[PDB]
RNA sequence: GUUAAGUCUGGUUUCCCUCCAGGGUAUCUAAGCUUUGAAAAAAA
């Protein structure tokens, strides 16, 4: 646990910069202009959030049936590249 | 008396651009500019500042023109294309480092110039560390710009 | 956001006003205490003293002299007077 | 009918006395008050020959001259060395645009021969060594400008636009 | 009364006439989408950078775009979207020298020689928060014109 | 024939984003109050 200015650059430089290109399929080179970055979050990156429902009927069954069965899903893009599968914790039964 | 990174960056690149006079040289900066910004996230600011100042080859004459380039506009970087363009990116890294007074002139001089003082330099690199990452990729993203604009792709 | 100059204290961010919305909360209060018995002296007071130094950038209980703001704008501040308690809560400079 | 003569502003003493006006009419386009200069012309294409200095015509935009406008005619020895022509007054290139201009103008250039024995290589040169600041202010912004030292105290102003505001590119030969 | 509607569509005019290849068109129109949206959030002076950056600003285009200022029987050519970035920058500059922001001698003798488009970039930068303010309801303009006229893929 | 000595060179160039999407849908006023109270026939 850093301090808040120092701990900003080390963070901010600890994602994952991958370059990708497109291959111009004739010549079987990078095309003109076909170059740039994404920035990756790593794996086992933890984030924290929290899902509030209001009172109904269906909250109940939500809470008590969907949130309890939901343990992956796929966030973000880039998705066929594998990059977007993620485990929810549930603080409730963590912690 | 304080220059935004855009503005900082346009005065830089101005000594920088009348500083390289074969064209070649120019041309070479331009690729410099376009990829030194990336390598400067991906390896840390430090280890790809010494990897410019090594691929700069001071060389004790360059590094004389690449002094006089700080005081007047009558200046002119000498040596290979690829050579003058590093010594020119890391004109463009020192101009910030001291503009924005992280490190002082007569400092960075001295650990250019000789050997002792290098490694007092890397120390305060690492002391001065969240102070230079913190926006010195922003005047570098506009130095790209401003040499994508200026200088005709190879 | 903020990156402090002259200063040895590290902030990330700071809290700014300006003078314009402060003279609108002054004349809230100020009309707000003839139309009711009610009074906010402690309030008038602070806003006051504050607005007496207009014209100026000022730095409210910090002693940064000197910073720049949201990564474009630079700024020098002075110490309105190192006795006004702060009327946000938490102990972040407002400017 | 009106007409103005332009004066080359260079870093040399060779402006002493070519010319045989001093005020003429009752107002001038480069104007000095209390900011500096004002309605600069910037001739653009034509360099300075200062081994008895005129403005050479080059091919270039790059290379270009600067000076101040006056009116009248120079010295009455001349008439076969200059680009004297008549401009619409918009034609004119000019910075620190502050009094527009009436329709019409005359102007004079110091001109020669664009010398067709060498190749024409340039060098732009700035306008320091301000000792020749000072003895250019006393050449040439002293005789035709009588306003200094009488409306004017402020030199020290006059003084940081000639520096920035007062440039030309060099024939070098 | 908005002039600037008027300013959009003359200079949308003299673009839309500068380019020949149908897909530079829509690449103007891409263009239009994308950087007023771009200007409103990042401000005018990182968009002007990233612009000419991708507009390849050589003499050569250079002067087709200077001779657009005057001809109309002007054209601009490169690749797609080399010349959408040009006709942008010819946009934005139009607009500057109409509303008197900078002498359109000044521009000219600056879009010839290299040694001067630095100083065209530093009187910009100087003038960008007026710019910024001013030039925000003829870029919509711009927009709207292109996504009206220029057809898409 | 014998010896003896190695010397030079140590990453360059290009590409830095392209295309589409630039808002869609619903709601677009609702319910009240629509005149009331004084003066209608005056002295010469």
């Amino acid at each position: 646990v850093l301090e808040d200015s120092i701990g900003r650059e080390v963070i901010n430089r600890s994602l994952i910069r991958v370059r990708r290109i497109r291959i111009d399929r004739d010549k079987k080179v990078v095309e003109t202009g076909g170059l740039w970055s994404e920035e990756y979050v790593p794996m086992k990156t933890i984030f924290f959030s929290v899902l509030l429902g209001k009172e109904s009927k269906e909250s109940a069954i939500f809470a008590s049936c969907i949130l309890r069965n939901l343990r992956y899903v796929i966030l973000g893009g880039k998705e066929t590249i594998g990059k977007g599968i993620v485990e929810l914790r549930w603080v409730k039964d963590v912690i | 008396l304080y220059e935004e990174d855009y503005k900082l960056a346009l005065e830089a690149f101005k000594k920088v651009f009348n500083a390289l006079t074969h064209y070649g040289a120019k041309q070479a900066f331009r690729s410099r500019a376009r990829d030194l910004v990336e390598e400067i996230y991906n390896s840390g600011f430090i280890p790809t500042f010494f990897y410019i100042i090594s691929k700069a080859e001071l060389n004790s004459d360059s590094l004389d023109s690449l002094i006089s380039l700080f005081s007047s506009d009558n200046a002119i970087l000498r040596g290979s294309d690829e050579n003058v363009s590093y010594s020119a990116y890391l004109f463009i890294i020192l101009y910030y480092l001291i503009k924005r007074g992280i490190i002082e002139q007569k400092f960075l001089i001295q650990a250019l110039r000789c050997e002792k003082t290098r490694l007092d330099l890397i120390d305060k690199l690492y002391n001065l560390a969240p102070i230079i990452s913190a926006k010195i990729r922003t005047y570098l993203l506009a130095i790209k710009r401003l040499s994508e604009a200026l200088i005709e792709a190879r | 956001r903020i990156i402090e100059i002259d200063s040895a204290k590290p902030y990330v961010w700071v809290y700014v006003t300006t003078y314009e919305l402060l003279k609108k909360v002054k004349l809230y209060l100020d009309s707000i205490s003839q139309l009711s018995n009610a009074s906010f002296s402690n309030l008038k007071n602070k806003i006051d003293t504050i607005l007496a130094k207009e014209g100026k950038n000022i730095t409210l209980d910090s002693d940064l002299k000197s910073a720049i703001l949201n990564e474009d704008f630079y700024v020098e501040l002075e110490a309105l007077n190192n006795k006004i308690p702060s009327i946000i809560n938490a102990g972040v400079p407002l400017l | 009918s009106t007409q103005r003569e332009y004066v080359f502003i260079p870093i040399t003493n060779s402006i002493t006395i070519d010319v045989k006006i001093t005020i003429g009419g009752s107002d001038h386009i480069t104007n000095i008050d209390e900011r500096g200069i004002h309605n600069v012309l910037v001739i653009t294409g034509y360099a300075v020959d200062e081994k008895n200095g005129r403005l050479v015509p080059t091919l270039d935009p790059c290379d270009y001259v600067k000076g101040i406008l006056v009116a009248g005619t120079p010295q009455q020895a001349q008439s076969n060395d200059f680009l004297t022509l008549k401009l619409p007054a918009n034609k004119l290139y000019l910075i620190r645009k502050k009094g527009n201009i009436s329709d019409d103008l005359k102007i004079y250039i110091p001109y020669s021969s664009p010398d067709a024995r060498n190749s024409m290589k340039t060098k732009p040169v700035s306008i320091s060594d301000d000792t020749i600041v000072n003895n250019i202010i006393k050449e040439v912004f002293d005789k035709i400008y009588n306003i200094t030292q009488k409306e004017k105290v402020k030199i020290e102003k006059v003084k940081e636009d000639i520096k920035e505001l007062f440039s030309y590119y060099a024939l070098e030969q």
